[PDB]
């Protein structure tokens, strides 16, 4: 899902 | 674990400096799903801004990838909304989703009349109480590290803690008694309960919005939705 | 008004002398039933103790100092969180278990997102060890709060001023138990932080409910749907 | 209202 990506980033 | 040994003044400097900026909406005279259309964008630009925010607040990167998922699921309409009504104080009457974007009663679609209200009410109280941006900012991380803590841990409850005893090293420094600290103290955190209640609110049409697909809703804001239910 | 003039232990005093009684249901253990049973069972227990909390709510320092109209708004506002933090607080010493009277005590294994946010509360009070002088203010408290801001003529202010005096009540009772102030005030945010989760349960309930009410398979009495056509 | 009626005895 999108959120993870936003965490990582 | 540096979160806890922060001052008290560290840790107000470290919210400060972790604010999201204030972002515009477009550059008509609005109908029911262009309104709804502008805070839908609107929203999901700030949700970029409020995850960088969410990696500032002390304590919050110490979690596990998942749990950050979690509380920033339950807290997302909440964290937003607490920064709509303050940014709403010097507007009496209004709301100020964005600096060009400035909304009062006279139309709302239908049953926003009441969500309306209660945003402005809720401003109202910050107005009275003559609420400052330090504790703004701890009423804020307080509402992303609480209101998913119930699964719905013990690090959580000693940053929770830890951003209570600002709260006091603020009313303290303000001249305020003891008995008016935590008189004021009780006061900011019940109205945190009321917040609670607009998020609900607010959300049950999000998700009724999507089932009548006028207001097309972002990926992102999709998932962020989901998560409710 | 009395309520501006009372001692924090009068005003114990009083909260704990107002405590409605535990009701029973009727469950009958021979019956085999089923989801809707149980949800006719609470339904039936929740009806009840309505009553009892009308009469429970006159009896809290402040409340019929105010008008009928806002008496009716805050108790409209506010029944479910009421019963449900009761709920909770009698559940306590039953780990894994609620309490919803003392002849139905269900478990997990038989809605599962209130049962364990229910759970999770009643637990959470566990570990703080909430007293009993702390939990009847916290229940007037949510009476007072929740209701506040859903309402020139006139006040509210009143009402805010009973909310601090419930305010100091639980800081003297914390330090009358031996607290430092660095703690009286951790456990005081800790405490008012829990009503907020309370509200969150009351909200998810009221929605079940009204799907219940739709869906007309369980029966709802004209005093719990007046309650529920509240929550528009 | 049923809630009217109570609070006033
Ligand atoms: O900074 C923001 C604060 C709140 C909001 C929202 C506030 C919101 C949410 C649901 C219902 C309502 N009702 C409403 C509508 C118009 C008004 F003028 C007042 C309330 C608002 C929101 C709107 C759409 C969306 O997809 C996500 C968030 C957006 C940005
Ligand atoms: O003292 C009480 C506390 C709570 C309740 C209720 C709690 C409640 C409310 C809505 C949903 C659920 N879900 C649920 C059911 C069983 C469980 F074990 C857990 C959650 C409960 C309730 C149930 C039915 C009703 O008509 C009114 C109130 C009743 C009495």
């Amino acid at each position: 899902k999108i959120l993870h990506r936003l965490l990582q980033d | 674990s540096l979160a806890l040994s922060l001052t008290a003044d560290q840790m107000v400097s470290a919210l400060l400096d972790a604010e999201p900026p204030i972002l515009y909406s477009e550059y008509r005279p609005f109908s029911e799903a262009s309104m709804m259309g502008l805070l839908t964008n609107l929203a999901d630009r700030e949700l970029v801004h409020m995850i960088n925010w969410a990696k500032r607040v002390p304590g919050f990167v110490d979690l596990t990838l998942h749990d950050q998922v979690h509380l920033l699921e339950c807290a997302w309409l909440e964290i937003l909304m607490i920064g709509l009504v303050w940014r709403s104080m010097e507007h009496p009457g209004k709301l100020l989703f964005a600096p060009n974007l400035l909304l009062d009663r006279n139309q709302c679609v239908e049953g926003m009349v009441e969500i309306f209200d209660m945003l402005l009410a809720t401003s109202s109280r910050f107005r009275m109480m003559n609420l400052q941006g330090e504790e703004f900012v701890c009423l804020k991380s307080i509402i992303l590290l609480n209101s998913g803590v119930y699964t719905f841990k013990d690090h959580i409850h000693r940053v929770l803690d830890k951003i209570t005893d600002t709260l006091i090293h603020l009313m303290a420094k303000a001249g305020l008694t003891l008995q008016q600290q935590h008189q004021r103290l009780a006061q900011l955190l019940l109205i945190l309960s009321h917040i609670r209640h607009m998020s609900n609110k607010g959300m049950e049409h999000l998700y009724s919005m999507k089932c009548k697909n006028v207001v097309p809703l972002s990926d992102l804001l999709l998932e962020m939705l989901d998560a409710h239910r």
